RNA sequence: CUGGUCCACCCGUGACGCUGAGGCGCGAAAGCGUGGGGAGCAAACCGGAUUAGAUACCCGGGUAGUCCACGCCCUAAACGAUGCGCGCUAGGUCUCUGGGUCUCCUGGGGGCCGAAGCUAACGCGUUAAGCGCGCCGCCUGGGGAGUACGGCCGCAAGGC
RNA sequence: AGCGCCGGCCAACUCCGUGCCAGCAGCCGCGGUAAUACGGAGGGCGCGAGCGUUACCCGGAUUCACUGGGCGUAAAGGGCGUGUAGGCGGCCUGGGGCGUCCCAUGUGAAAGACCACGGCUCAACCGUGGGGGAGCGUGGGAUACGCUCAGGCUAGACGG
């Protein structure tokens, strides 16, 4: 594996398209900090440190919409969209003043900064920029 | 009742021995200019029969779009096969800046201030359908907070 | 009105010929045959009937759908006993979605009911008589349970959602709720109020339809004793 | 310069009465009140559905033909309104209104803007004292638009003031009759005028 | 004599990994050089038919070549017209080959039908053309043209 | 008062004349005796001391695609390996602080541009004022990620 972070976001995105109750990602002290923001901003029901075959994992409990009317009774997503911004191929750095407003306000840009993992809102609050991790809505 | 606008009228032909035989199609959008729009594509052996039929489907397929002082809430991009439509929020003084097809939709939808752009295939039929699915995916601050 | 001896009548069947969505209801696979949790079945039986019971004391229509051999006659029993429309033979395409034109054909049935109610012109051609009398036999075979239906149902009840996916689709398109008995081969998500149980043993078809039809009349005025059923 | 031609053919094309003459406009000898159909050989032929473009051309031509103004100056104002803060439609309409020849016609000093121009052009008008012969002057709030006294004692101004005794003039305008002098109070809200023009469509014309 | 590979055990090393501009090797058939071999087959070629003609298709012959050694050539519908590695996203069935307790479960390959999703459609679908990250190669209207000029390779044919 | 245009794009329609002729033409295409498409006329459209043409630049062109594209059959995966440089890289804990982010500070001439006012009777033009940014030098600050050094782990990889 070459991008641990992206893999997680992809594990989540894929798992939500079939409405899994939960899903497992290989653990990391940085993946957690991200997952923390993901839970507080209300994208996921939460997470917990599990083990798979003696190996550390993070189990993520997925959150969806209500049962729906019509031919497609599939509920809406809570995470409609999640994808890497910065990459190993190309590191994306933004100063505070150039931090983008995800979906006119309805979504967040998770960012890694020299003052912890913050959202776009929090970055302007704390007054710092950094590597743009991903955007989610 | 709602206001009707014909978007497209086209002739198509099929083949049989002794010649080609025709059929007309009608793209029809319908709206109240208060946040409720409908799009229907009507096909029939003649022109007015087809337009009528489109209007019937047009009402049979609606979508309640959340205007906010005449503009959509957030930016939306939808691809329908080959065609792509872009929608962007705009200030009061802006007006509607759109191609004829998404314009017809957004005027009857009551949208008065929006920036748009067509991309990819500009097939009117497909562009039309694409724009609806974009509207159908617009969500409010409430809708976003409500889900989470 | 429920029970705990449904395992004394079905507990489900069918092998690894399943729908993977139904997994949440299955307990184990026994003799190479998926066995449905009956505890799970009742839970829904509660939920399902609660919906039915609300519809009964509001007095709203129900459509009974079942055309497999196992549920062939056993619907005509329970449906008339509830006095509500059913389909026993071939479920015609578009009965709900194209109701106006489908029902336009029942007015021919009622038209044949008129003429062959004696006498009005038996001096009509011998071939003409033969045709219409034959035509009556035909219509009766398919439309018997559908004439009772004079408006679009508030819900429909199905024996096999897989077998009657056509029906389920129409109801889905018309926002008409779908209540259904369904074993492991069926799509759970496609059904609103689900009865996860055997849909082949004429035992379980009886228990589920009857106790439904029992629940039907019970909130409509009175109760009755068990219904006719060939063992 | 300006259009300077047969003016009734305009209205007949626009399908609306544009009150471009003054007196004759209200008489039943009006062009519209006799022939409400387009000028030329084919005016009575049954019209075919006007293209999306056609609609926006007309509305712009309408708003422009109202002011008797050249397309350049029309364009330039629109642009100035396109850069300037707020609802572009409002600012454009206001800027079109703040023209001296228009203010002169509005305060009723003249019967037609066409006539209102020559009054400005021939020095017959003044602002805050000084003489102005420029039909394009940008009237601000606080501008005292008066008739030059050397032009006060003239028939044509009298006849036209003799009609301005009790005619009310917009919420953004004041007037002192007899003294032949008025004032520009503020920029006209879109509400203040009910011009036969959906000005949103004008913006949309230029966005091509 | 010798390569790759799979399984089981879960014993050893401690990120030693993935991709890969150049480079290097390998590279079906036909073709070339030197020397063998040569039954059958068979470009070229000869004849017999067919035909308007038949420099073909069919028939009787038939030399290179097809075979071996060593050395060249380096092309292709060299194809899955699908670059390699990795993670995640229902299952149903046929098959090959391992290991368990062998009902069956679990690996690694070979097909078919298919969830989700993709796609212009056809169709793909845990052997992805799904969802993602990394690296390389390649595309930018048809013809002119894989031609010309230059350069490098080749005995030449010719290749890049 | 002129100039261009009135088939579709694209706003503006009728008569005569010609008869694949004469001619029009940016693209689609017009004319072979019923032409809104040629020439003339009337009428109409658009601009206006200008109107049109040619030439070039950007735009439309998301048609070199960083924003923001593609390669099964549309143009496009190298015939296949092996590997150089390069690009990219698992989990944990520390040190450095290069990338990265923050603050202070210097520079970023004037004119132009943007916002406000003002001078020419307006405007064009011009004057006074205001807002700045990138980018680099400097000092101070931060450490999540990328980096680097150091010490560990076994999930990748390899070996028994
Ligand atoms: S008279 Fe005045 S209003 Fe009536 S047509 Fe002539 S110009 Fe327009
Ligand atoms: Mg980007
Ligand atoms: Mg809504
Ligand atoms: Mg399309
Ligand atoms: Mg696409
Ligand atoms: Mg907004
Ligand atoms: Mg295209
Ligand atoms: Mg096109
Ligand atoms: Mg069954
Ligand atoms: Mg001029
Ligand atoms: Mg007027
Ligand atoms: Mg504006
Ligand atoms: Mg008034
Ligand atoms: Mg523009
Ligand atoms: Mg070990
Ligand atoms: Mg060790
Ligand atoms: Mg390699
Ligand atoms: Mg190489
Ligand atoms: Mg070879
Ligand atoms: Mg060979
Ligand atoms: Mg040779
Ligand atoms: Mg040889
Ligand atoms: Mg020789
Ligand atoms: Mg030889
Ligand atoms: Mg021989
Ligand atoms: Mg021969
Ligand atoms: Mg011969
Ligand atoms: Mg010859
Ligand atoms: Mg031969
Ligand atoms: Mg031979
Ligand atoms: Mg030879
Ligand atoms: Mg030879
Ligand atoms: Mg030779
Ligand atoms: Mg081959
Ligand atoms: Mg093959
Ligand atoms: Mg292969
Ligand atoms: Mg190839
Ligand atoms: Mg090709
Ligand atoms: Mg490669
Ligand atoms: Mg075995
Ligand atoms: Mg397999
Ligand atoms: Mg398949
Ligand atoms: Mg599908
Ligand atoms: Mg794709
Ligand atoms: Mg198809
Ligand atoms: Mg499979
Ligand atoms: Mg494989
Ligand atoms: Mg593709
Ligand atoms: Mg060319
Ligand atoms: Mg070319
Ligand atoms: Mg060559
Ligand atoms: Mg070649
Ligand atoms: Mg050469
Ligand atoms: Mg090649
Ligand atoms: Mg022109
Ligand atoms: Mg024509
Ligand atoms: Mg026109
Ligand atoms: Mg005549
Ligand atoms: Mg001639
Ligand atoms: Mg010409
Ligand atoms: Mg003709
Ligand atoms: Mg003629
Ligand atoms: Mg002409
Ligand atoms: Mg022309
Ligand atoms: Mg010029
Ligand atoms: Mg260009
Ligand atoms: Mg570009
Ligand atoms: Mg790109
Ligand atoms: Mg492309
Ligand atoms: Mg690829
Ligand atoms: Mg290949
Ligand atoms: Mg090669
Ligand atoms: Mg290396
Ligand atoms: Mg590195
Ligand atoms: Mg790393
Ligand atoms: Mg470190
Ligand atoms: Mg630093
Ligand atoms: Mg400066
Ligand atoms: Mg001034
Ligand atoms: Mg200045
Ligand atoms: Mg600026
Ligand atoms: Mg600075
Ligand atoms: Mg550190
Ligand atoms: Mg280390
Ligand atoms: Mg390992
Ligand atoms: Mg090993």
């Amino acid at each position: 594996l070459t991008d641990p972070i992206a893999d997680m976001l992809t594990r989540i995105r894929n798992a939500t398209r079939v409405y899994k109750e939960s899903t497992d990602v290989p653990a990391s002290r940085f993946k957690e900090e991200i997952l923390r923001i993901l839970a507080r901003e209300g994208f996921i029901k939460g997470y917990e440190r599990v083990d798979v075959d003696g190996k550390p994992y993070l189990r993520v409990y997925l959150k969806y919409g209500p049962r729906r009317q019509g031919p497609d009774p599939r509920p809406e997503q809570v995470i409609h969209h999640i994808r890497r911004i910065s990459k190993p191929g190309r590191r994306v750095y933004v100063g505070v003043k150039e931090i983008p407003r995800v979906r006119r306000g309805l979504g967040i840009a998770i960012l890694s900064t020299s003052k912890g993992v913050l959202t776009d809102r929090e970055a302007r609050k704390l007054g710092v920029g950094g590597e743009l991790i991903c955007e989610v809505w | 009742d709602f206001e009707e606008k014909m978007i497209l009228i086209r002739r198509t032909a099929r083949m049989q021995a002794g010649g080609r035989r025709f059929r007309f199609g009608a793209l029809v959008v319908v709206g109240d200019r208060q946040g409720r729009v409908g799009l229907g594509f009507g096909k029939a052996p003649e022109v007015p029969l087809a337009v009528q039929k489109a209007g019937y489907y047009a009402r049979r397929n609606m979508v309640e779009v959340p205007l906010q002082n005449g503009t959509i809430p957030h930016e939306i991009e939808v691809e329908f096969g080959a065609s792509k439509i872009v929608l962007k929020p705009a200030a009061p003084g802006t007006g509607v800046i759109a191609g004829a097809v998404p314009r017809a939709i957004l005027e009857l939808a009551g949208v008065t201030d929006i920036l748009t752009k067509e991309l990819g295939s500009r097939n009117p039929i497909n562009i039309a359908y694409a724009t609806m699915e974009a509207l159908r995916q617009l969500r409010t601050k409430a809708d976003v907070e409500r889900l989470r | 009105v429920k029970e705990l001896l449904e395992a004394g009548v079905h507990f489900g069947h069918e092998r690894k010929r399943w729908n993977p969505k139904f997994a949440r209801y299955i307990y184990a696979e026994r003799n190479g045959i998926h066995i449905i949790d009956l505890q799970k079945t009742m839970e829904e039986l509660e939920r399902t009937f609660r919906f039915i019971e609300d519809l009964a004391m509001r007095g709203g229509t129900i459509l009974f759908v079942g055309t497999k051999k196992q549920a062939q006659d056993i619907v005509r029993m329970e449906a008339e006993r509830a006095g509500m429309p059913y389909v026993n033979q071939r479920w015609l395409g578009g009965m709900l979605t194209n109701f106006k034109t489908i029902s336009q054909r029942v007015h021919r049935l009622e038209e044949l009911e008129a003429l062959f109610a004696s006498p009005e012109i038996e001096e009509r051609p011998k071939k003409e008589q033969v045709r219409l009398k034959h035509e009556l036999e035909r219509l009766q075979k398919y439309l018997s349970g559908f004439r009772l239906l004079k408006r679009l149902p508030d819900a429909i009840f199905v024996v096999d959602p897989t077998k009657e996916a056509i029906a389920v689709r129409e109801a889905r398109k018309l926002f008409i709720p779908v209540i259904a008995l369904a074993d492991t081969d069926s799509d759970p998500d496609l059904v609103d109020y689900i009865i996860p149980g055997n849909d082949d043993a004429i035992r379980s078809i009886q228990l589920i339809l009857s106790r439904a039809v029992d629940l039907i009349i019970q909130a409509r005025g009175g109760v009755v004793e068990p219904s006719p059923s060939y063992a | 310069g300006r259009y300077i031609g047969p003016v009734c053919r305009l209205c007949r094309r626009e399908g609306v009465k544009l009150y471009l003459k003054g007196e004759r406009c209200y008489s039943p000898k009006c062009a519209m009140e006799r022939r409400p159909y387009p000028p030329g050989q084919h005016g009575q032929k049954r019209a075919r559905r006007p293209s999306d473009y056609a609609v926006r051309l007309r509305e712009k031509q309408k708003l422009r033909r109202i002011y008797g103004i050249s397309e350049r100056q029309f364009r330039n104002l629109f642009e100035e309104a396109s850069k300037k803060k707020g609802v572009t439609g409002s600012v454009f309409l206001g800027l079109l209104e703040s023209r001296l020849d228009n203010v002169v016609y509005r305060l009723g000093f003249a019967v037609s803007r066409r006539q209102a121009r020559q009054l400005v052009r021939h020095g017959h008008i003044t602002v805050n004292g000084r003489r102005v012969d420029l039909p394009s002057y940008r009237v601000r709030p606080g501008d005292e638009i008066a008739v030059a006294e050397k032009s006060r004692n003239l028939e044509l101004i009298r006849q036209n003031l003799e009609a301005m005794k009790g005619r009310k003039v917009g919420p953004w305008l004041s007037l002192d009759v007899e003294g032949m002098k008025g004032k520009f109070l503020r920029l006209p809200d879109r509400e203040d005028l009910a011009l036969p023009v959906n000005e949103q469509l004008v913006i949309e014309f230029y966005s091509r």
